[PDB]
């Protein structure tokens, strides 16, 4: 019952070299082949290669000129070095056994992009007359132009949870993501209560408390 | 390089029915070496069937594999609630381990109707340099939906993008939001804006339009 | 018209590399020169350099060996890289047109100092018998030893608005800042109403409601 | 590298009064390519005069430039309230762009009297390990205030820092506070603490002091 | 009277390199030896090495093949480079004079562990009838898994601060810390007033408030 | 590499009482080059004695040191409140500087009694797959406190870890919590859970167990 653990650099820039390491615990490490499996959105699971304790390596013919692997028998570690990463190598990388039939890793999301850290610029989303459909409305606060992926959006400091729909971030053609968060409330609630969305973004330490004004 | 192809990825079945999955391969897989993986969201894949007929240890009996040659099938007799994930088929009879495209199963429910809402760009966003117009669809089960934007009563293609949320954990419904990213000059040079939505829950498509300059 | 948006690393440490980016909107990007202008306290406006869509660069002879500029025509963005920043690079950086005759950016306050993030230590400023001139007094609460620039001082949750005097932050010879905030109130009202100065510091995530004791 | 020099930056003029500024360059500006910039607090600079004689589009005619060769001047006919900012002059007829030192104009009013207050260090600061003595001035118009700390009837220089408040938006006065930080040994070995406040609004300089040991 | 301020990466992963820098302010920087001293839990203070303005280095025989200091006379700074850090390098690093007699640094905690950031999980702990000896019992929620060290557990948002004991974090074998906090309150007060163990994991931005009662 | 050793692991003396320390070295120091450091929690170490006999500048005369050869003693005449920290000793007469193992001093008071509290695993964490059993002690002065976990009237060791809190600043006592980890089937089939406590507060050890299935 091995417990594979992974680590490596998440953010990367184009034309650099990806480097990941997977540590093996539990039972014996020698006399086995250790695989690297890459899963990307749009595509499916992809097999990268294998390596054993003796340094013998098997490579996927497609990713053969850019893949280099090394094994460290001293500390029970094997590593992957994908060279000249482009924007198409943004995926989730796994480490498993030779066939990935018994035990897998945990996954290490690796994103390749050329952009500096930016703070989100939240904008209000006014509920128009058409939004006020008698007993239902549609609020929100569009969150735009932040580079690092993880952004968490709340409402009324977590007081409001029903109807909240935080849509997935979308990478536009500027290197920066965009996110939306909305909630539906009755019109009387609009006229009798104030709503603020507490967008926060750790890599820039910028948290905003924009209030939606009807 | 045996290219594995599967059934459509949007297979939908209510809990309590039989699920059929196909992994038509490119060539005859040696010794019927085909494995059926399952990947729950946020986790790593797990074996269910090895050898295209035998289940892995620790796997319940609801998963039954079959098939030989270039046509394989994985059958789930009773779709339990914790079985709606993405299933991949892997062939290990050839040197490069090739995984299938993967198909996912989701809960089936009665058809609903989207709650369409549109919004105008904010003043601060407008002075920032760009104008974003977004119209939203709320609580519709059939994931298939088309949003067609109309600017000055003209069709706009490619100048927009949309995102969808995952299946709801309470009523099993989706939500769609489509944004119309437009420049300040282009936004201020047009009169009317609307997005057309088509869904099988509404026989007549509904178009919601707003005019810039008044609220 | 054009609208320029700026983003970059605000807080820095000595011997690092400053990296700022500016985005061009509204009008065309190609066919002009884009400038970087620095405004340091004590000194005046300084012109750092220029770059166009073809990578042609002009540099100020003062900041010649440390300034490196790059352009990205695809995304309509240009960037500045100031290498081996010292404590003299604390200033406000602007991105503008050819010579800044038409349109400027907003400004990115960049500070270079070797000091860890610290939280404010607010002390009561008791009204001395000399300061209590019968009908005129002066309360306040000194704030000391906080490294990051931003800090806000309130009074009774914003109830006190008239008579407040928030002095500018002063950097002593320790790499940290010290700020004083005072308010003037009648001596009789000192014992009647409770005056609490609500000082908070965003980088350290603190909210102190210390009471002034005579 | 044309070094630019300007008139003293403490030019104080009453509202509705003609204002003049100087931009004496170090050499002869080519073709009178000299521009005047105005920067209100918190914003980027904007043009007023380009070519040292012609006002930029979108600026009221109250701003008039003059001069040629090496010495240049800027003239304001009427001092509107939205004109009290810092004015920079820039030349664009050489290889490196150079800006001036910048001169600011503020509201001129009647002289006021600095309300002086003294605050002894608190006990928790003493137990922390440092002692800081602050004496404050309230509602004095002129910028100059030579507050010198006198301790033990001796001369102390350099062991103090001062803060100056910006223009007041209601009555246009200042507020200056100076802090006298000292070590615990120096704090407890000295007997009298005072800051010598001097002002042109008071004919005879005055001083307030406190002594450690009484309250 | 010199001021020794230091900065460096406070978190690391195995098989990586450790970089620290210390800055000297005030008196002269040349004509002296600058030392790096490590204080590890369990063990005691350890002397790593020395360096002067000319690059002459003294080394600890134990940490001889992995330690490398460098000096930057231009900006009055010296640095430490520890290569191939393992889990045994988790300690606090100081920069001081040659013998550490006059002036020391501030203390830069460095932790080496191959674990990704994970959100804490709160497990309520009901007060047993055996625990309730009439009116004396103990409440609490056991936080199980969280990678980064900083975490705070408070009761009633600071209303209940009496009788609260916060035990130190325990590093589990998986690489995830564990913390337990309990409160001693009368049974009558427990019945009348509900208590919530608020948590605020800064790295994960998780604010989970769980109330547990008999 | 002169290995440096300190004999008293944890000295505990009442305030205002003389304290003596030992820094037995492994070799003979060159010229009595041995120093004594003091490290208040959260701060950097600070010198008190240099040369094994002389006081550092600014150090109160309450600190005195002596000894030569391979035995060195540090003597504190009066234990002031700002004296309870860890004390390290350092040598110079060898190429690598070597510090002592470190010894700490704390305030002494009467012996208290541990209040044993026992808690069962929660259902949520049992579902998660971890069965954690914890027993706590509250407000006991002596540092020594042993937790002997017994499972089904058997002896088990090495499956538990102990956490100790820093001394309370009001009553000057300690609180100890020990966590016992268990598996799924092991917790499911085992019946009786208890931890044994040995302390000098009570001559007769006290045990308080529980059973799973009833409360």
């Amino acid at each position: 019952e091995v417990q594979l653990q992974q680590w490596g650099a998440g953010l990367l820039k184009p034309s650099e070299t990806l480097s990941l390491t997977c540590a093996v615990y539990g039972e014996s490490f020698s006399g086995y082949y250790w695989s690297w499996i890459r899963q990307s959105p749009g595509k499916g699971l992809e097999w990268i290669g294998q390596i054993n304790h003796s340094g013998n390596t098997n490579y996927n013919p497609s990713l053969k000129s850019r893949v280099t692997m090394s094994v460290d028998t001293s500390k029970n570690q094997f590593s992957l070095k994908l060279s000249s990463v482009t924007a198409a190598d943004t995926a989730v990388y796994y480490c498993a056994r030779e066939l990935g039939h018994d035990y897998w890793g945990q996954g290490t999301l690796v994103t390749v992009s050329s952009a500096s850290t930016k703070g989100p610029s939240v904008f209000p989303l006014a509920p128009s007359s058409k939004s006020t459909s008698g007993g239902t409305a549609a609020l929100g606060c569009l969150v735009k132009d932040y580079f690092p992926e993880p952004v968490t959006v709340s409402w009324n400091s977590g007081a409001l949870t029903s109807g909240v729909h935080t849509f997935p971030a979308v990478l536009q053609s500027s290197g920066l993501y965009s996110l939306s968060s909305v909630v539906t409330v009755p019109s009387s609630s609009l006229g009798t209560q104030t709503y603020i969305c507490n967008v926060n973004h750790k890599p820039s330490n910028t948290k905003v408390d924009k209030k939606v004004e009807p | 390089e045996i290219v594995m192809t599967q059934s459509p990825g949007t297979l939908s079945l209510s809990p309590g029915e039989r699920a059929t999955l196909s992994c038509r391969a490119s060539q005859s897989i040696s010794s019927s070496y085909l494995a059926w993986f399952q990947q729950k969201p946020g986790q790593a894949p797990r074996l269910l069937i090895y050898g295209a007929s035998s289940r892995a240890p620790g796997i319940p009996d609801r998963f039954s594999g079959s098939g030989s040659g270039t046509d394989f099938t994985l059958t789930i007799s009773r779709l339990e609630p914790e079985d709606f994930a993405v299933y991949y088929c892997q062939q290990y009879g050839d040197s490069p381990l090739t995984f299938g495209g993967g198909t996912k199963v989701d809960i089936k429910r009665t058809v609903a109707a989207p709650s369409v809402f549109i919004f105008p760009p904010s003043d601060e966003q407008l002075k920032s340099g760009t104008a974003s117009v977004v119209c939203l669809l709320n609580n519709f089960y059939p994931r298939e939906a088309k949003v067609q934007w109309k600017v000055d009563n003209a069709l706009q293609s490619g100048n927009s993008q949309e995102s969808v949320t995952e299946q709801d954990s309470k009523d099993s419904t989706y939500s769609l939001s489509s944004t119309l990213t437009l420049s300040k000059a282009d936004y201020e040079k047009h009169k009317v804006y609307a997005c057309e939505v088509t869904h099988q829950g509404l026989s007549s498509p509904v178009t919601k339009s707003f005019n810039r300059g008044e609220c």
